[PDB]
């Protein structure tokens, strides 16, 4: 079948430069156009552009121009796309459009990628996790977490299997500037929080869950 | 130039759910009805205006009369909580354009009332004079984004900062906001009795100061 492949996540602050390769292989490279949208966190999907597989000429949005600038490889079968001058509502994602519906006609855009998501964070962690006396109840009010962690897609859980159960990901609530990523991970259990493992805090700067002292000490 | 289409549709399951796209270049042009479930790529689900592409099941239907498109599913099921689109070209023809997007839901996550529970003061954050109480749903179906921080006072705007309704594992919602307060503030008041609304409901934590 047709495969689409975009890149991994990119974040760059505001104003700086952001290139994104979208690959496509398994259809007769004849003409095919590839579309590119962008989709706002809970908004509706706005129609980037298109580009050409193999003809070259490029038609860019009415309400885009200048940033925009997709200029595609033939030989290297991938399109690039370079928008410049980030602004902050520009944090979003991006996706392809293909064909393979197998009864005939373009403008059905039928496949989708991964997408590719871009953000602008800072980053942050914290340290224990809380210092309470134990609950009468079978659960943790508190847990390994961090506590004003603008680090986005910050993972703060327990190092140890334990913990880990009965524990739900609490949103990263960003109302001031840093992203304050919470990462509770309550272990929701009497025992479980007086002997809490250590909660590891890999952050945005490091992708590897890099091992942190957090524990419920209840 | 841009399409119109309703925000959002409630159904209960069993019913014909409708959504209407509508344009004043549309009657000639073909509309693309796109589904999108949350957290993954949009799908099509009604191509040429009247057919769907293969795996489509027969529920879902298209039909198009002057300068509105209607998108019909006939016994919704519980799977077909999304988004759905709307996708057309203006009157020169050369720029693509989406629908508004309808969120279709069916007859709702089971109701629990809000459960709040006071994080205890880090022992950083009362080194560092900022020692506050963060209240996390487990679950709760439709929460409501309220939060009142009531330490030995009324509710704070400051104390308490609100956070979006995640979806929850369980056929719910979590909702989870963290609230952050001065230690000093912690430390005057009698008890940190945070409070958060969720699901039609409030729940209020105290903990010692």
């Amino acid at each position: 079948q047709v495969q689409l492949v975009q890149s991994g996540a990119e974040v760059k602050k505001p104003g700086a430069s952001v290139k994104v390769s979208c690959k496509s292989s398994g259809y007769t490279f004849t003409n095919y156009i590839i579309h590119w949208v962008r989709q706002a966190p809970g908004q509706r999907l706005e129609w980037m552009g298109w580009i050409n597989a193999g003809n070259g000429n490029t038609k860019y949005s009415q309400k885009f121009q200048g940033r925009i600038s997709v200029t595609r490889d033939t030989s290297a079968s991938a399109a690039y796309m370079e928008l410049s001058s980030l602004k902050s509502e520009d944090t979003a994602l991006y996706y392809c459009a293909t064909l393979q519906m197998d009864y005939g006609g373009n403008g059905d855009l039928d496949y989708w990628g991964q997408g590719t998501l871009v953000t602008v964070s800072s980053a942050s962690t914290k340290g224990p996790s809380v210092f309470p006396l134990a609950p009468s109840s079978k659960s943790t009010s508190g847990g390994t977490a961090a506590l004003g962690c603008l680090v986005k897609d910050y993972f703060p859980e327990p190092v140890t299997v334990s913990w880990n159960s009965g524990a739900l990901t609490s949103g990263v609530h960003t109302f001031p500037a840093v992203l304050q990523s919470s990462g509770l991970y309550s272990l929701s259990s009497v025992v479980t929080v007086p002997s809490s493992s250590l909660g590891t805090q890999t952050y945005i700067c490091n992708v590897n869950h890099k091992p942190s002292n957090t524990k419920v000490d209840k | 130039y841009e399409l119109t289409q309703p925000p959002s549709v409630s159904v209960s399951p069993g019913q014909t759910a409708r959504i209407t796209c509508s344009g004043d270049a549309l009657p000639k042009q073909y509309v693309y009805w796109y589904q999108q479930k949350p957290g993954q790529a949009p799908v099509l689900v009604i191509y040429k205006d009247s057919e769907r592409p293969s795996g489509i099941p027969e529920r879902f239907s298209g039909s198009s009369s002057g300068t509105t498109v209607t998108l019909t599913i006939s016994g919704v099921q519980a799977e077909d909580d999304a988004d759905y689109y709307c996708q057309a070209a203006d009157s020169s023809n050369t720029e693509y354009v989406f629908g508004t997007g309808t969120k279709v839901t069916v007859l709702q996550p089971k109701a629990n009332p809000t459960v709040t529970l006071f994080p205890p003061s880090s022992e950083e954050l009362q080194a560092n004079k900022a020692t506050l109480v963060c209240l996390i749903s487990d679950f709760y179906p439709g929460a409501v984004t309220v939060a009142w921080k009531a330490d030995g006072s009324p509710v704070k705007a400051g104390v308490e900062t609100t956070k979006p309704s995640k979806q929850s594992n369980n056929k719910y919602a979590a909702s989870s906001y963290l609230s952050l307060t001065p230690e000093q503030w912690k430390s005057h008041r009698s008890y940190s009795c945070q409070v958060t609304h969720e699901g039609s409901t409030v729940e209020k934590t105290v903990a010692p100061t």
